[PDB]
This record gives structure tokens, C-alpha cells and sequence, in this order.
């Protein structure tokens, strides 16, 4: 991967972590 | 590249290759591998469950001989986190003749550790509010004297981190 690819994947993992945590918190 | 840069690129590659569950970490910008952002989720079935907690990791020039500094940027309430967000656990303390009040020859940092390991240890620390440092005296006292209130505050800390 390139740095640009890595940086974009990182930002994506961070957004997705927050979105799934919210779901699990609200689902509970 | 210096030893530090080499090690840090190596660690990051392994993290991107095999992403750890509930933990996201890497350089904010690859032109400076010495400054990372990390995100960790409070483990399910613990008092911080589903919280999402951002931190900055700043690495020393001599890494991995010395540990990074890690500071949460969100609000926290935990016996091992200072009011300023700094994480104080034995694994982040450099070996030295100054206990800084940790433990009986507490386990200090060593090059054997890694960013993944620091972050997993912090996740464990949340799950198991282990008063080893008394960093937040108020949180230390409440964990000891009023556990049930501590749990209440912890859910608030979670809600805040989710922006809810």
C-alpha cells in the first residue's frame, strides 16, 4: 500500500469504530 | 532512517496488515512517524463498554529504548489517568531509580513492548480499574469507596465519547 492508501484506511477504521460502538451502545 | 523510524514503520505495517479488534492506531501523517493518534473502545461487559477514546502517542527519538507518551484527548475518569489525560501505567514508565509510586519493582517499559501491547494494556486497564498509580486521586478514592457511583460516572464518560 501507499501512504495515501494507509492514511485513508486509518481514517476509515476510526469512523467505523465510532459508528459500531454507537450502535452497540444503543442496541444494549 | 534511524532505528526509531525503522521500528515504527515496522509496527505500523503489522497493524495495518492485521488490525487489532477495538483498537485503531497510526501516524497522523506519514511524514512524521513520531506522532500517532490512537482510538480504543471500552471492552464489552465492563463499566466503560462501547466508549470510544482518542489519544495522542508521542514517541521519543530513541524508541524503542524509551516508551512513548500517551495522552487521552477526550474526558476521562479513571484512577490511572491524570486530569490532563496522560496515561500513567508501569509499562509506560522508563526503567529508573525513582518509583514515581508505581509498585514493588513494578514492571517498567522495555523494547519488548509495542504500540499494540501498550494499547491492549490500556484497554485492560479500563476493564480492570487497577489503582497502580493514583493518577486521578478522586477517581482512585471513588473506585475504592463508592464503586457503584464510579460505574455511573463511567457510563457518562462513555456517552460523552459517543457524542450522545
Amino acid at each position: 500500500w501507499s501512504a495515501d492508501e494507509r492514511q485513508r484506511m486509518l481514517v476509515q477504521r476510526k469512523d467505523e469504530l465510532l459508528q459500531q460502538a454507537r450502535k452497540r451502545f444503543l442496541n444494549k | 532512517a534511524g532505528t526509531a523510524l525503522k521500528r515504527l514503520m515496522a509496527e505500523y505495517k503489522q497493524l495495518t496488515l492485521n488490525p487489532p479488534e477495538g483498537i485503531v492506531a497510526g501516524p497522523m501523517n506519514e511524514e512524521n512517524f513520531f506522532e500517532w493518534e490512537a482510538l480504543i473502545m471500552g471492552p464489552e461487559d465492563t463499566c466503560f463498554e462501547f466508549g470510544v477514546f482518542p489519544a495522542i502517542l508521542s514517541f521519543p527519538l530513541d524508541y524503542p529504548l524509551s516508551p512513548p507518551k500517551m495522552r487521552f484527548t477526550c474526558e476521562m475518569f479513571h484512577p490511572n489517568i491524570y486530569p490532563d489525560g496522560r496515561v500513567c501505567i508501569s509499562i509506560l514508565h522508563a526503567p529508573g531509580d525513582d518509583p514515581m509510586g508505581y509498585e514493588s519493582s513494578a514492571e517498567r517499559w522495555s523494547p519488548v513492548q509495542s504500540v499494540e501491547k501498550i494499547l491492549l494494556s490500556v484497554v485492560s486497564m479500563l476493564a480492570e480499574p487497577n489503582d497502580e498509580s493514583g493518577a486521578n486521586v478522586d477517581a482512585s478514592k471513588m473506585w475504592r469507596d463508592d464503586r457503584e457511583q464510579f460505574y455511573k460516572i463511567a457510563k457518562q464518560i462513555v456517552q460523552k465519547s459517543l457524542g450522545l
